């Protein structure tokens, strides 16, 4: 047998529903998404860190010339200075004071720390989400991992189930992602080669050991100026370190929907946000006809004290009168009601005493025993707490959110106006027929 | 530090401390089953935007019931008793007279 | 479960109230209060004989 339904995507609540098959006797479905797994497709684009800027030992051609060559490492930077006359511990180091030129070099290359410290650039597309469900159905409660598009069927042993698609397709990450050490920043870094010193991504390459790194940190060389050989050189910071330091806080801390976010490959799991419509396919082996299960013969409904707050703040007592001893199912009929049991041993005669919790300050809800129905009456009291460590179980609506209090009143100030201006429609209609008819 | 709580819940994490998840609940001061005093202090402080807006409808729907019965009953007087204001001896019926004097 | 009640102050009788969690059997609840002293604030301005 196939159903359908649409759970919401909560992790830890559990999600109650009842099939009615015709023929057989009802049964319990309740419903719990024990995990999911919001992993997206990603390109990485570049690779960045601290940038080490190499300087070569220089060259001199002591009385002649040289030229800058057109090399191709990251930032190649290379100037031609005209007579030095350098000196070293040694002394002099050339014989003409004039037209004694000098070649300044200069490149960058990965710091040797980088292997540790360093940040991954990618991009995410549309995010495919995975979920774990653990569903039980009468007795039996197998598990199962699917993926939510409303096409791949999550097949178990022999319970199959399709989901999806998700309700609001949403994705935590924005179009541009940074992973550094664990920690995760939504970041529009600059694409690859368009470096731009000072910033993010000033030295990019394919892999820490590609080399064709290419990098733009605005090294510039100068005149040397003393009379010892030495290269000068000025260069932006890193803007490695610039975006290290005005990082903001990692998505971590940032992300919405209280979504857990874990790296390796990039994921968020638990994410709450949502409906997944699920249609199962129940076996009929698990249903069990009405001709064996007990029908209950009377049952009535007596609530105790109720609260609204999501925890199980709710009691009631059924007492039933039925056929035989058995399993019967009991459920709610409502959306703004969920009682805690599912199945309670049923004898002949006796009582049951039920939790429940409802979000409605009015427990107006339908019960259900083995399909025989039963309206409860209740009113239930605003919570003495501010605060609870659990999420609430159930939506709350519109409709069965005001007292029958306030509804009686509202309807009975609605039905003022309504009635009076019917009478008054209906005086109009009444003083024209009566002035026709004695004309 | 203050917090503002919401429905759909909040979390903190202080230091390095695993993170605390709560959840906020409806215990609004007031009660939803006494007197309308009782009703109107307890739905403000859940949602006021919705409360003004529902005031305000009841109170515009009464006003314009009450607009209403005179618009009828004034014009359906005017039309039962002209007929009558020029003629001698008005013997209406006396109870529509007093009903259409006031 | 916080739970507010206003006890008469008289010694050696017990006030009996009924906690009612919502979801939870109701728990009974005696308060007696057994003994009270009402101390003023004193300084001694003097002594005499």
């Amino acid at each position: 047998f196939e159903h359908a339904t649409t759970v919401p995507n909560v992790p830890g609540i559990p999600y109650k529903a009842l099939v009615e098959r015709a023929g057989y006797a009802p049964l319990n479905l309740e419903i719990t998404v024990v995990s999911s797994e919001l992993t997206p497709s990603t390109n990485k684009e570049y690779v960045t860190c601290k940038f080490h800027t190499v300087v070569p030992s220089p060259q001199v051609k002591c009385c002649g010339s040289l030229e800058c060559k057109a090399s191709s490492k990251a930032d190649y930077t290379c100037r031609v200075f005209g007579g030095v006359y350098p000196f070293m511990w040694g002394g002099a180091q050339c014989f003409c004071d004039s037209e004694n030129t000098q070649l300044s070099e200069a490149y960058v290359e990965f710091a040797p720390d980088c292997t540790i410290d360093h940040a991954v650039a990618l991009k995410v597309h549309t995010a495919a989400l995975k979920v774990g469900l653990r569903i039980v159905y009468g007795n039996t409660t197998a598990r199962l991992d699917t993926f939510v598009n409303g096409v791949t069927p999550g097949s178990s042993r022999d319970l199959k189930v399709i989901a999806g698609p998700i309700s609001a397709a949403f994705s935590p990450f924005d179009h541009k992602v940074v992973i550094r050490k664990g920690l995760v920043y939504n970041y529009d870094f600059p694409e690859y080669g368009a470096m731009n010193p000072g910033a993010f991504g000033d030295i990019q390459a394919s892999s820490l050991d590609a080399t064709d790194i290419v990098a733009r940190t605005d090294i510039r060389l100068l005149k040397p100026s003393v009379k010892n050989i030495h290269v000068p050189y000025t260069q932006a910071v890193s803007g490695y370190e610039m975006w290290k330091n005005n990082s903001g806080r990692p998505l971590q801390e940032t992300a919405p929907f209280g979504c857990k976010i874990e790296v390796e490959p990039l994921r968020a799991t638990n994410c709450a946000y949502g409906h997944i419509p699920i249609s199962i396919d129940i076996p009929d082996a698990a249903f069990v006809r009405s001709s064996e299960s007990p029908t209950i013969l009377e049952v009535s409904c007596t609530v105790a004290d109720c609260i609204y707050s999501a925890d199980f703040g709710g009691s009631l007592t059924l007492q039933y009168k039925a056929n035989r001893e058995g399993h019967c199912p009991v459920h709610s009929h409502s959306t703004t009601a969920v009682l805690k049991e599912a199945t309670t041993h049923v004898t002949a005669t006796g009582s049951i005493t039920l939790h429940f919790s409802t979000s409605s300050p009015q427990a107006n809800f339908i019960v259900s025993l083995c399909g025989k129905k039963t309206t409860c009456n209740a009113e239930c009291k605003p919570p003495a707490d501010h605060i609870i460590g659990e999420p609430h179980k159930v939506d709350q609506e519109f409709q069965a959110a005001v007292s029958k209090t306030s509804w009686n009143w509202l309807l009975a100030l609605f039905g003022g106006a309504s009635s009076l201006i019917v009478v008054g429609l209906i005086v109009l209609v009444c003083s024209s027929m009566l002035i026709n008819t004695r004309r | 530090r203050n917090f503002s709580v919401g429905r759909e819940g909040l979390e903190y994490v202080w230091g390095n401390h695993e993170p605390v998840r709560v959840w906020a609940q409806e215990s609004a001061p007031g009660d939803p089953h006494g007197w309308p005093h009782e009703i109107i202090i307890h739905y403000y402080h859940r949602h006021p935007v919705y409360t003004v807006i529902v005031l305000c409808g009841v109170a515009l729907a009464i006003l314009v019931g009450t607009a209403s019965s005179a618009a009828c009953i004034a014009k359906a007087r005017r039309d039962c008793l002209t007929p009558y204001a020029l003629a001698p001896n008005a013997t209406v019926p006396t109870a529509l007279a007093v009903l259409c004097c006031i």
